[PDB]
């Protein structure tokens, strides 16, 4: 119960460390051009 | 046309995705487009299984990514080199969702990333590494971790469960052991597979469909009610790929392999050559479904005039009650290579024998370049260098050829700066070695000291 | 020519039938017209023995059914299966008196009908299905039983009396031990015989001649007062069906059968290879009537020229001795069989060695088409296929080219679907399995690749 809600809360964690670097990446490409 | 390579074909199925470079470099992380995860019913944070090429595997946790295509798969280069592929690379994707947390698992250090550090390993890059994070790992992953201004390649080596499970907070975690060989990971990484073999696109197929696919799935051939041929025959001229092929299938198959080599067979003593071959029959059997590849058959079994030997002649008769020995239960496939068919006992190419050949032969200049491409792909070339042309001007040459050229071209390359290295020299001069590069002027160099060899 | 064939003909006899598809399918029951039944002098309910084929005998009850032709008898599946026998082919029938109630017997499941069930296999499926029927059973008669929806074929593993006996009430059944292999009932139902030899009618009829009519009937020879010849060589070019008619012999004849491949006697050390042979001939001696098979004599036998060893030499002195020491006395028929009867020692072919040859040669037209249909007759062929058409575009193929021709026909109704099926998967999808079908055009396409070949 508490396991699957552990491995949520990272997972959860994890799509929002992407969105992130998506984000960073999106905007050294506009700097590049 | 079409149909003779039907089988080397990539499928239009939801599930073959072509591999992309990743925006960001976690190791247990891979990216697709929510269309894509919803096609295949994946949610955010599913943990799945990737297969790549030469049985690899990798375990991985997918998730969302706006800008990576439908047809795409973002994956940072470290599960790309637990996949055993390159930038381009169509892989396949699955649920896994049988995966359990892990008793214990082993992991040692790569030998050149830790020389020498106090620090405890576990304290420093494991635990904050896997703190929290509940990453799948498999059995055989390489990882990179960072700490500390340094990183540190490891090894799994053992998990409990095996082959794969996901590291807990109550996972043990042992990373106590003599440090991993980076020259042994560079040798496995360095292990034959379908792709450094070229030109041959046609008899890949050939030995696709007499081998795998009748030891992967042999109800196909049971339902359509005929027996699959037991003998495979490989020849061609010398350096044409054949003992090539031998390992790729070593490397690529789901069976078990067993290699004979015609030479050391025949080194052996008088009634240790036979008992050798009943074993390797015996093995493959007990271990099926198997193939047994027997690399330099003319060795072992010449026409019975031309060997004067009757130790020889009872080798060849050993073999042939071998081959006929194969019950029709057996799951067992025979195949061999020779660069001299004609030299072959006649009774090893009656049915039920080697009854199948496929000619390994010249490639033609498609080929070449194809070959030149994989003899070149870790090489350090100039910009100058149009392999189309060198594959232009390189008739007649097989793959063996090609790989010489190649090392003469270097070797070019390496004679153009001798007059800063010395013999006698302990080191070879930092700038010297980076600017080190073959030139199309070493190829051309290659070529024409070739036309004195051919 | 009508006499050369003499003894394959079929016996204008009252107690010759053909078979026919059974009304009810009662596992012991076989249905004849009553005027038949009249004239064997069979009463209703009568206990018979059937012959069929590969020395197979049922026994049944014989019942009388006025929808059954005169010269027809009525037998469900299992009977005909048990005699080895399709539906059209001829069978000889006789009373039964001698046959007496069982003391005992065993019989054992299929293991593929019974994974898993709790359930006493006597009290749910024995004892229900003999019950009060006084039914008649064979040693290795396989039977199917119904009950509680589910259907378990067993096989009769012992009786006492043996080979046949009546199950009565008292008569003890077990069913207890390790169910029986289905692939190992497959392998049996698929011993060859000589209806899975297409194209040497002629040659099948010189060999019962020579062998089978010898041995069963030594009255004959005597009689008119002349020894039958004792060694009969069969020759031919590769694939014609030698070794096939060696293992139909050995499955169809009444003698003891004992074979002897040239390369594994070959292939043993000095000295044993002599033992084995002077062993097989040992063993035949005292188990005669009896037929020893050289398969491949060519490698035992060779000139004693060709062959620079003593040993090898020693071995056809030894062989020689052997054929001559078959005293007249003996019943007992050497076959052998080889692709290059110029090759044999010459001594070999005199009087009172091999000194009968049979021609397995080159098949013509008909021939090829017998062939084509024997091979193919546990495929799955679309109705475009025309065999004769393929019968007559494979000039100068013999049996093993036309088995391969099918072979790689399959092969290529598989490559039609293979955009379907991946190497990676666990399983064939169903509707693709069942569709899966061997076309003309796929027939059309490896007959193009045999003008390679030939
Ligand atoms: N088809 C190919 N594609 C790529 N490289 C090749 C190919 N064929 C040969 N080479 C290169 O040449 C090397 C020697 O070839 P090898 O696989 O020994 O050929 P082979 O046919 O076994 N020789 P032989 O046993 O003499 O008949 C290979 O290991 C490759 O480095
Ligand atoms: N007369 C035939 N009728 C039906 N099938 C045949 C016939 N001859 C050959 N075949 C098929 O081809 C296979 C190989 O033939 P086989 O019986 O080995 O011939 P063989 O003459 O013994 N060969 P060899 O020993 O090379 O001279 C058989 O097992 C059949 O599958
Ligand atoms: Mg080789
Ligand atoms: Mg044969």
């Amino acid at each position: 119960v508490k396991r699957q809600e552990a491995l949520a809360a990272a997972r959860l964690k994890m799509q929002e460390e992407l969105n992130a670097q998506v984000e960073k990446h999106k905007e050294k490409l506009k700097q590049l051009e | 046309d079409d149909l003779s390579t039907a089988i080397l074909k990539q499928k239009n199925r939801p599930n073959r995705l072509i591999v992309d470079e990743a925006i960001n470099e976690d190791n247990s992380v891979v990216s697709l487009s929510q269309p894509k995860m919803d096609e295949l019913q994946l949610f955010r944070g599913d943990t799945v299984l990737l297969k790549g090429k030469k049985r690899r595997e990798a375990v991985c946790i997918v998730l969302s990514d706006d800008t990576c295509s439908d047809e795409k798969i973002r994956m940072n280069r470290v599960v790309r080199n637990n996949l055993r592929v390159r930038l381009g690379d169509v892989i396949s994707i699955q649920p896994c969702p049988d995966v359990k947390y892990g008793k214990r698992i082993h992991v040692l250090p790569i030998d050149d990333t830790v020389e020498g550090i106090t620090g405890n390993l576990f304290e420093v890059y494991l635990k904050p590494y896997f703190l929290e994070a509940y990453r799948p790992i498999r059995k055989g992953d390489i990882f990179l971790v960072r700490g500390g201004m340094r990183a540190v390649e490891f090894k799994v080596v053992e998990t409990d469960p095996s082959p794969y499970c996901i590291v807990a907070p109550d996972t043990v975690i042992h990373c106590e052991g003599e440090p991993i060989k980076r020259e042994d990971e560079e040798e496995s990484l360095n292990e034959v597979g379908y792709d450094d073999i070229g030109g041959c696109r046609k008899q890949l197929a050939q030995i696709k469909e007499m081998v795998e696919l009748p030891l992967r799935h042999p109800a196909l051939f049971k339902e359509i009610g005929v027996k699959p041929p037991r003998g495979i025959l490989l020849y061609g001229p010398p350096g044409t790929g054949k003992t090539l092929i031998a390992r790729a299938v070593a490397n690529e198959t789901g069976a078990f392999f067993f290699l004979i080599n015609g030479p050391e067979i025949m080194s052996k003593l008088a009634g240790e050559s036979e008992s050798n071959l009943r074993k390797a029959f015996e093995e493959a059997e007990k271990n099926a479904p198997a193939i047994i590849f027997i690399d330099e058959l003319d060795a072992i079994a010449p026409k019975r005039e031309k060997t004067h030997g009757e130790v020889e002649r009872r080798i060849v008769s050993q073999l042939l009650t071998l081959m006929d020995g194969l019950k029709q239960r057996a799951h067992v496939i025979v195949m061999a290579a020779t660069n001299r068919p004609n030299s072959i006992d006649p009774a090893l190419r009656r049915f039920g024998r080697f009854d199948r050949e496929v000619d390994i032969g010249i490639p033609d200049a498609t080929g070449r370049l194809e070959i030149l491409q994989i003899h070149t792909k870790n090489m350090k070339l100039a910009d100058d260098v149009d392999l189309e042309q060198v594959a232009n001007e390189t008739h007649g040459h097989v793959g063996a050829d090609l790989a010489a050229l190649c090392s003469e071209a270097a070797l070019q390359a390496i004679r153009k700066k001798m007059d800063l290295i010395d013999l006698e020299d302990e080191t070879i001069d930092a700038e010297v070695m980076n600017s080190l590069a073959v030139t199309m002027d070493d190829f051309r160099w290659a070529l024409s000291q070739s036309n004195r060899s051919h």
